[PDB]
């Protein structure tokens, strides 16, 4: 399900008021998260959790969750390049209801998308290194696209 | 080794015959008159070679002549078109003994890219080659080198000296290949400049 702030607490617990506040009553077991944990670093664990219990049969799941997962893994240690947020919301994207065969991979991209709209600011402080992908091959000059 | 003309034999070659025969042919390898016939882009190659950078006037090959009666040497530089051929093959029978054919380009050695309905593929389906050069063009100093093969070929050739006394048949010499005499320095190549830079 979707993160919540504290501004939603005030809100019943039915289906139909957390529909229109941005997330499922779900199973109504709410769990808290306090200021010390990071942001970033439980939403690596609930997307290595649900990457690593895909059942593989699907497209997006199986081969998008795992390279959220490393995005996930990277911004915890710092490691972050710029498009890896994109990224992750171009995986909120496409991984939404209708685009996956069941409804395991938007429920694992709800929390993402959630923590993302709610606390950006601890995602992009994983964003330290420049975008690579290549090295360079002697011989040959690469196309420096701006 | 020699091919003869009138037969895979051997040298012929008194000793004053020998020293007349190398007078002849160091007269011949170094006067060279080539024909002033122009095809298509390797002529303008050619006649690049023959431009004050790079002078190949120093080998005397420079005279250039317009009529094939004064021209010792056929330069095929371009296609070997179809309605050129017959071109080609009487401006090749009107020139006189001795005479050396040098395919310049791809054209002129096989018909190079150009296998189309319109193209003879390569000038040596129809007349002799002494030299092949390829490339698309080739630069000036590749028909520079090209004429130096054709020297050393001409150099140890045997003609008759006249046409009254002696044998009247044409030995011309089985050289080496280049590809096997240049393949000891060739393979042995390890590193190249790379090219990013100039
Ligand atoms: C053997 C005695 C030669 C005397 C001079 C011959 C005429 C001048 C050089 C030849 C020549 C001619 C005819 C010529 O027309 C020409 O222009 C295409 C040249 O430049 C490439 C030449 O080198
Ligand atoms: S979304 Fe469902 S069907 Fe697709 S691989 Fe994941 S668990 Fe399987
Ligand atoms: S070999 Fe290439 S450069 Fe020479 S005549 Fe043919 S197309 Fe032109």
């Amino acid at each position: 399900t979707d993160f919540l702030t504290e501004a939603h607490l005030d809100l019943p617990m039915e289906f139909e008021s957390i529909g229109k506040a941005g997330s499922r009553l779900g199973t109504a077991l709410a769990m808290a998260v306090d200021h010390e944990i990071n942001m970033v670093s439980l939403v690596r664990n609930l997307e290595e959790f649900f990457a690593r219990e895909s059942c593989g049969w699907c497209t997006p799941c199986r081969d998008g969750l795992p390279w959220s997962v490393k995005i996930l893994r990277a911004l915890e240690r710092g490691e972050g390049q710029p498009g890896d947020i994109e990224t992750l919301e171009q995986l909120c994207r496409f991984l939404g209801p209708g685009k996956t065969f069941c409804a395991h991979a938007p429920g694992a991209v709800e929390p993402l998308q959630s923590a993302i709209k709610y606390f950006r600011e601890e995602f992009e402080a994983g964003i330290k290194q420049p975008f690579s992908n290549t090295h360079l091959i002697n011989g040959i000059q690469p196309n420096l696209l701006k | 080794d020699y091919t003869l003309t009138r037969e895979i034999v051997t040298d012929p070659l008194n000793v004053f015959m020998g020293k007349l025969n190398d007078m002849v042919n160091w007269g011949r390898k170094n006067s060279i008159w080539p024909y002033n016939f122009g095809l298509s882009c390797c002529y303008v190659e050619m006649v690049t070679s023959f431009t004050a950078v790079h002078d190949v006037a120093r080998f005397g090959a420079e005279v250039l002549r317009a009529s094939p009666r004064q021209a010792d040497l056929m330069v095929v530089a371009g296609t070997c078109f179809t309605k050129m051929a017959p071109v080609i093959q009487r401006l090749y029978d009107q020139m006189l003994e001795p005479k050396w054919v040098i395919s310049m380009g791809a054209c002129a050695n096989s018909g190079g890219m150009y296998d189309i309905y319109s193209v003879v593929q390569g000038v040596d389906k129809f007349i002799p080659v002494d030299v092949y050069i390829p490339g698309c063009p080739p630069r000036p100093e590749a028909y520079m080198q090209a004429l130096m093969l054709l020297q050393e070929s001409i150099g140890k050739e045997r003609r008759p000296l006249s046409w009254v006394v002696g044998d009247q048949g044409v030995y011309r010499a089985n050289m080496q290949s280049e590809r096997e005499r240049k393949r000891g320095e060739r393979i042995a190549v390890t590193n190249l400049r790379t090219p990013d830079e100039i």
